[PDB]
């Protein structure tokens, strides 16, 4: 019938039991504005709808309803690549829509076929510092843990753009032969930030290869939590049906977690620590279920979410729970940003859980593990060496410290510092590794087999 | 140990001799006050409680 | 060293037996104390059935078992489930109950006693009745075994004071 | 039967539900999704539905299954990958073209395609038979004891029909029992609700170890079946390794692996690896997997299955304990089972206790520990079997001061401290003698002394030597090693061999990470005889440098001890150790004089 | 009537209004099994029950309710020692039956007659650190504060077993003239624990000495709360009617407190500080009030509760509350345990404020109290010096400090180090204690009265 009332973005409609769960309903206002909603909950003799369109200026006696008869599903096609959409899959490319080859459930997915053969083959991003130190395998969940003293978003454009251009460099190594697609989700983005990504992908010739979903920080929360759900489904259709590796970049996970805190108390339930839901986890897990290698065993959905903490706060529920599901994390340093090293990521608190088993072959070397060890240990001693130097002087500094002092500046200025359109696979990373290491004698390089070393010093 | 190989004989002898007299008086004193308690029990039941 | 541990070990086995003798005696005593109580209790419900099976002697007792339950019941209609031998006895004294209830209440007289076509067992109940709700939710079991058993809770210290005091 | 009143989230309430129990299995809608009634207010039953309640309008029917949610216990457990409420993942792969189970897909807990050969017991018609007595058995294994079929616990009677020898299906009846008319039929499996502990003849304390086959476990503080144990987490860069190795090296009759709510990389690794690896006792037919029954949940699986995960596993372990077998329950991790409780609470609206974890947590852990332990198995001729729980408890706040860890350690009597720095360098396992304890030490050391080892003397001494070494190492830093006696230097020299051989073992080699319980005792014998003799000899006039040159060959052997084979004539007496003892005594006259 | 609903340990009955508070009701399951509960809340035509036994399987109109029509009382007899009981008001172990000569309430005031006259008789544990530094009396309440790395059960048993051998040596001295009885109650601990305890009591003496209440962890939280109440009834009868000194060992007290915590979580009752009830004060009190001398003044109930601390903190609600209420504090230390001290009791914060009531003088020395204070004071200084030895070194510490470091080491290793069956008389302990004092000079022992120091040195 009519709208019974509104309290918040919750709309209470007086209706029998007519819509099924998750059924879209159309609230018809007579003032030239049609609005759509989804029943969030259906109860007896009432339904609770949250509207996709607006949040206020709804009548409580002049509204009429029509039932769409279709529960929420995403129209998935693959002529979606090379197009800009908004947070509900409507195009902001302008001009006619792309439509579907399938309507697939977004709710947890109607078939869920994800890994019980652990990740093999190496995925490069295009940055030496990520690849060698924090290796990512096909369908492996490694996020970027970031903070607010850095532009978290820029660093994110960079990984997306440079990823899947690595795949042609790999075709020459003859490690790949399959078509790579990229799915991009921007959540809670500013207009200016949003345009920055679109223009960057356009330069590289990566725009054709990616679909972008933008949900702006001004659109409803419900729309915003749906945004990754739609993105995880596109990636899955391409992985399963057409046997493609698809890399999905989910920025910003904090926006999504915040949105959930707004809908926590919207709901008639009680939250957990610091006001963030105790069922925050359940929600996050939904993202994660779609993640991994699909059954067919040459297609995958690879996932890199970006999570921003307020000042590296680990008191906050969000890095502590999210960090458990995932297999490592990439930690970014403000101290390096401030010096003016860009990218300013530090590889020492960063981790890849399984790293000798997160690489493949013919697109990596077997020397990968040995170099990750050497690179790591010398950078750490160098961090110690900086502090030491200041106390002792240079007129009392140790000869080993001098090599470590130099190593600290070259690892940062070669491996970490690199351009905004530079691209890297494991072989390229590997050549640059040996030139840093060359300076140390062979007897200081002992975590490496004598075989490898006599060939690459 | 011999006080524990011969103590298994004693495991019942001292258990039996310990209440040999007491089980005869329990069953004795019951047969007397049997009737006397049964009248009290009958009485409580045929009285609305 | 290891002498001392074999020296304790045999003195331990010595006191496991002193303890097991002492436990067999409390077990023989306790189970004898109960065997006697369960033969007192046995005689009372045998005596009671003989009282129950002479109908005319059971008649005021039954009236009273019902009136009693009805005052805990507090409904105008009670469903009484009975033995096939006591339905005839209840029938011949419904008015007396409703009178007798009225005089012992100030609630309202009882409207009806319902003789139901479902009955209590005769190989599971010796006699007595189950007086129940209007929809049979809560029941006051004024059967001979159940009365004797609840009565057992309070009988036990009384019986203990006259028998061992 | 009932009609849906509301679907608010995955919580669905239904009216017109009478004789609805409080653990009642129900199937919601036309689709038949799995759900269970947590609560009841009035006429309305409040159900947590574990599968997506998308497409479910109000007014769909709710059909009672007519009994609680139970798990099936019987033939064809081993070599199957399962859900947290026991649903074969393997069977979905055949049908659906899915790894996981998607919404609106349920299947039975045991496969009905598979048929097993039922052999009658020692009871025939007309015999009275009692709860747990062995009615028959099924044999389908040759590497381990199989599935001996018991008469269902808390069930008695006289057997009207005992099916004779032949192949029957798991589904099909093989028993009818006479107990107040026809009691019911029973089948090859039995159903048991998993939130009810299974009975046994009586429970006992543990006292009885078995082959762990990882040297550090036995040597540092013994590993016992029927034990309670905490192992630290690492989230699959350290956790995974110790779990895989404990399953493979331990030649316990069964192993039941439970992944409560894991990454999904770890679940993927344990299933592919088990047929691939070789038994450490011989036999093929998918070696380790044939001994293994797996419940494997990633965090992505429904939350009730994650909560349920350990309960179903524990019932499984308890079932095999009545057959008379020794079981390792290796559960990973309780923090992840705990996470489920937290989620389920907020959905109901339950108010938790500290750090967002409920108050049902501490009592549910206490109840859980007690189901596990050693017991004399139920069934007429009686055997002994055990259920040993090693549960990992990971970070749940980034520390180990969080409610899950702190609660468990208390009930637990054993802690084994994995070392991160050594773990990142891929020595597994590498247990720290500082943090670790076992309160089982005393009773056990007496058990091995009985059996044949000099075990109490050597284990105690192992600990003291290492503790002592940290304290002497500090005197070397600050004063200097040169001003200290020969005796002290020796205390350290010996500690380094004990550290190198046992503690730094590599579970990537089987001549460096698999040796029997006797073999592990013989190595440790070797090091202790040397310590005493070395201190004796330096006192009678020798020096550290002199001593080192003189011991030579015996010192080299002890260093090389781990590389040696599990046998030399027997796998219980290693002849090379017994003769080594002579070479040491002969060496000590020479060196000293 | 019949069960309306069930929400956790709370059961909703639709009934009639005749029931009284804590009146027993029995729930008849469709299995024909009866389980007992007591009404926690009564309202018109309805009840909330908490069922002791179980918490699931409870139906609707297939289930039935029956009233007992007696509010819960415990059947108490004085023939209870040697006899096996279960924590449920009856044995479910099939042990010797309870019998009744009185049924006594557990509300916390049946007929309760306690101290108008404080304890003056000393009762010894055979352990020096307990007896000398804190003292134990015929009404004393002393909490054993234990940890998750200490073995709580081994110390619990240790104190009890050795206090049974000493206590008849004290009877002969005329410290006593009445019986000793042990009441041991274990509530909701592991099977492994339960078995262990029974084995310990047998070795030392017998199990004829003690009465056993056994409650299993698999049995509910509601059962666990009634378990100590059953112990209290046992002890009060023995003291009152038959002028016996009763010793209660209550393990685990923490087990009982977690139970309280569960019936406010699955209740709508708002909890206080750290998620522990607001009415937590009253629940704990009930156990502790029912202590002291019992009327006739030859009977008594003396308490040793056993607390295991989960975090091992002194900011946790359970250890704090208990401490204000109880007449003493005994702190058992993980660091001593590690070092090889058994018993490994640290007396640094062990304190009694009712120190006078705790000590004896008519069957113990008058000098007992004077020496103990001095010892404690000199131990404390020896700890201040220990921290200073690590920092400063021996390169500035004073002549006086050096004596205090020696005293600390001699004190741990001699006084607190005792055999597993080695019992020390309180008089012999003084002699030991005097050895400890004897190394300090007459100017360092200046705080003590001159009379005592010249008399005994």
């Amino acid at each position: 019938n009519t709208v019974s009332g509104v309290n918040g973005p919750l709309v209470i409609l007086e209706k029998v039991k007519f819509p099924r769960y998750n059924e879209i309903v159309n609230l018809t206002l007579p003032d030239g504005t049609v609005r759509q909603g989804q029943v969030l909950e259906i109860r007896g003799d009432r339904a609770i709808v949250q509207v996709f369109e607006g949040t206020s200026g709804i009548d409580v006696k002049k509204t009429t309803v029509e039932f769409t008869g279709e529960s929420l599903r995403i129209p998935v096609s693959e002529d979606m690549l090379g197009r800009i959409f908004d947070g509900s899959g409507r195009p902001i490319d302008n001009g006619p829509k792309v439509f579907a080859e399938d309507y697939l459930d977004i709710n947890g997915s109607p078939i869920n076929p994800y890994a019980r053969i652990y990740p093999e083959e190496m995925i490069s991003t295009g940055v030496s510092a990520i690849d060698t130190m924090n290796s990512i395998a096909r369908g492996q969940k490694i996020p970027i843990f970031s903070a607010s003293g850095l532009p978290h978003n820029e660093i994110a454009a960079q990984i997306c753009r440079q990823a899947g251009l690595v795949r042609p460099t790999k075709d020459v190594h003859d490690g790949h032969e399959e078509n790579f697609s990229i799915v991009f989700a921007a959540m809670g983005v500013n207009l200016e930030t949003a345009r920055f990504f679109k223009q960057d992908f356009e330069e590289n010739g990566s725009l054709e290869r990616t679909s972008l979903f933008l949900n702006l920080a001004n659109d409803p929360t419900i729309e915003r939590i749906i945004t990754p759900r739609l993105a995880l489904t596109t990636a899955e259709y391409l992985a399963y049906q057409t046997e493609r590796h698809v890399l999905t970049i989910l920025t910003d996970m904090s926006s999504y977690a915040d949105a959930l805190r707004e809908v926590s108390a919207a709901r008639e339930e009680v939250p957990g620590r610091r006001g963030y839901p105790g069922y925050m986890y359940t929600d996050l897990s939904t993202i994660y279920e779609r993640a991994g290698r699909v059954e067919g065993r040459n297609g995958s959905i690879t996932q890199i979410p970006i999570l921003t903490m307020p000042n590296d706060d680990i008191t906050h529920p969000i890095p502590d729970l999210t960090g458990y599901i995932t297999e490592g994390q990439i930690f970014v340093d403000r101290q390096l940003h401030n010096k003016g090293i860009y990218p300013p990521i530090n590889v020492l608190p960063s981790l890849s859980r399984l790293m000798k088993s997160a690489i493949g072959e013919g697109m990596t070397r077997k020397d990968h593990g040995d170099v990750s060890n050497q690179l790591y240990a010398k950078y750490a001693i160098g961090k110690d060496a900086a502090a030491m130097k200041a106390v002792v002087g240079e007129e009392a500094l140790s000869i080993e410290d001098k090599l470590s002092l130099e190593f600290l500046e070259k690892f940062e200025k070669t491996f970490i510092t690199q351009g905004a359109y530079e691209d890297r696979t494991v072989f390229e990373s590997l050549d640059q590794a040996w030139s840093l290491l060359r300076i140390y004698p062979k007897e200081m390089l002992n975590r490496i087999s004598p075989k490898i070393l006599d060939e690459f010093y | 140990e011999q006080k524990n190989a011969g103590g298994v004989g004693e495991l019942e002898k001292k258990a039996e001799a310990g209440v040999q007299g007491e089980l005869a008086e329990i069953k004795k004193i019951a047969e007397k006050k049997k009737d006397d308690v049964v009248k009290i029990l009958i009485e409580t039941v045929i009285k609305p409680s | 060293g290891n002498f001392k541990s074999k020296l304790k070990k045999a003195m331990l086995s010595q006191q496991i037996t002193k303890s097991t003798i002492a436990n067999k005696m409390r077990l023989k005593v306790l189970s004898a104390r109960e065997q006697s109580l369960d033969g007192i209790f046995e005689e009372t419900k045998e005596k009671l059935s003989g009282i129950a099976n002479n109908r005319d002697e059971y008649k005021p007792i039954l009236q009273s078992l019902i009136v009693e339950a009805l005052l805990k019941l507090l409904e105008p209609k009670a469903i009484v489930k009975a033995l096939e031998r006591d339905v005839d006895l209840i029938e011949s004294m419904k008015d007396d109950i409703m009178r007798e209830y009225g005089e012992k209440a100030q609630r309202a007289p009882l409207e009806e006693i319902v003789i139901s076509n479902d009955y209590l067992n005769k190989d599971l109940v010796s006699g007595g009745v189950v007086v129940s709700n209007a929809s049979d939710k809560i029941e006051i079991n004024n059967t001979l075994e159940e009365r004797l058993k609840l009565l057992s809770e309070e009988a036990l210290p009384a019986i203990r004071l006259e028998l061992y005091g | 039967y009932g009609a849906i009143y509301s679907v608010s989230g995955p919580v669905v309430i239904a009216e017109n539900m009478i004789g609805c129990a409080m653990y009642e299995l129900v199937k919601v809608g036309h689709d038949n999704l799995v759900g269970e009634v947590i609560r009841i207010d009035g006429d309305k039953a409040t159900i947590q539905v574990y599968e997506e309640t998308a497409g479910l309008t109000v007014g769909d029917p709710v059909l009672r299954t007519g009994k609680p949610l139970s798990v099936e216990l019987g033939p064809g457990l081993m070599e199957t990958i399962y859900d947290g409420i026991q649903r074969p993942l393997k069977a979905i792969k055949e049908e659906s073209q899915s790894i996981y189970i998607p919404r609106g897909i349920d299947t039975p807990a045991l496969d009905r395609t598979i048929k097993w050969q039922f052999t009658p017991g020692k009871f025939q018609v007309g015999d009275h038979i009692s709860g747990g007595d062995i009615y028959g058995s099924v044999f389908e294994n040759s590497l381990i004891s199989s599935h001996k079929i018991l008469l269902p616990p808390r069930s008695r009677g006289t057997i009207t029909w005992i099916a004779p020898a032949g192949e029957y299906t798991l589904d099909e009846k093989i028993l009818e029992v006479e107990f107040d008319g026809k009691k019911s039929d029973f089948t090859l499996y039995h159903t048991w609700p998993v939130r009810v502990p299974r009975p046994v003849t009586e429970k006992l304390s543990a006292d009885y170890p078995l082959l762990t086959g990882q040297r550090v476990l036995d040597a540092l503080f013994p590993c016992v079946q029927g034990g309670t144990t905490c192992i630290p987490g690492a989230f699959g860069c350290g956790k995974t390794v110790i779990s895989q190795s404990l399953s493979k090296y331990s030649n316990s009759d069964a192993i039941i692996y439970v992944g409560c709510g894991e990454r999904g990389n770890e679940m993927a690794e344990v299933l592919m690896e088990f047929p691939e690896l070789y038994t450490e006792m011989s036999g093929t037919k998918e070696p380790i997997m044939k001994r293994t029954t797996l419940v494997a949940n990633t965090s992505n699986m429904p939350v009730a299955a994650r909560e349920a995960s350990i309960y179903t596993g524990i019932t499984l372990a308890e079932y095999f304990r009545d057959q008379g077998k020794n079981v390792s329950m290796i559960a990973d991790s309780s923090s992840r089972w705990a996470e489920a409780l937290r989620e389920i609470s907020g959905r109901l609206g339950e108010m938790p206790a500290d750090q967002g974890f409920p108050a049902y947590l501490g009592a549910k852990l206490a109840s859980f520990y007690e189901r596990a332990g050693k017991a004399v198995a139920l069934g007429s001729p009686d055997r002994t079997g055990s259920v040993s729980i090693v549960a990992a408890v990971s970070p749940a706040g980034g520390d180990f001061s969080d409610p899950v860890t702190t609660a468990t350690l208390g009930i637990t009597q054993v802690f084994w401290g994995l070392d991160k720095k050594l773990a990142q360098r891929k020595h597994f396992p590498s247990i720290n003698t500082s943090v670790s304890y076992s309160k089982y030490t005393n009773v056990l050391n007496k058990f091995y002394d009985s059996n044949y080892p000099e075990f109490p003397v050597l284990r105690d001494r192992m600990k003291e030597i290492l503790s002592n070494a940290e304290e002497l190492e500090q005197v070397v830093q600050l004063v200097g090693k040169s001003a200290l006696s020969d005796s002290d230097k020796i205390t350290l020299d010996v500690a380094t061999l004990i550290k190198e051989d046992f503690l730094q073992q590599n579970g990537y080699s089987t001549y460096d990470a698999f040796c029997p319980i006797w073999k592990t005792f013989d190595m440790m014998r070797a090091f202790i005889s040397y310590h005493d003799e070395a201190q004796k000899a330096v006192a009678n006039g020798a020096n550290w440098s002199k001593l080192a040159d003189s011991t030579g060959d015996v010192k080299h052997a002890v260093s090389s001890s781990k590389f040696f084979e599990p046998s030399r004539g027997e796998k219980e007496v290693h002849g090379e150790f017994e003769k080594l003892l002579s070479t040491m005594q002969e060496r000590f006259a020479e060196s000293t004089d």
